[PDB]
């Protein structure tokens, strides 16, 4: 299945 | 020369993928098939698959 990949913490948030 | 470092955290919540925080080196052995790459702990020794989007070049 597609790789899921823990998307990094939003957009640089904090 | 490929040393990566891990840009963020991660739980290994499985016996394949590993565990480890941000300043992490990692050594990428195969980075070919899906977007998860295999490298080696170069602290504990022990090698799994992590994601590649999660290290970067020195």
């Amino acid at each position: 299945p597609p790789r899921p990949l823990p998307v990094a913490p939003g957009s640089s948030k904090t | 020369v490929t040393l990566f470092v891990a840009l963020y955290d991660y739980e290994a919540r499985t016996e394949d993928d590993l565990s480890f925080h941000k300043g992490e080196k990692f050594q990428i052995l195969n980075s070919s098939e899906g977007d998860w790459w295999e490298a080696r702990s170069l602290t504990t020794g022990e090698t799994g698959y992590i994601p590649s989007n999660y290290v970067a070049p020195v």
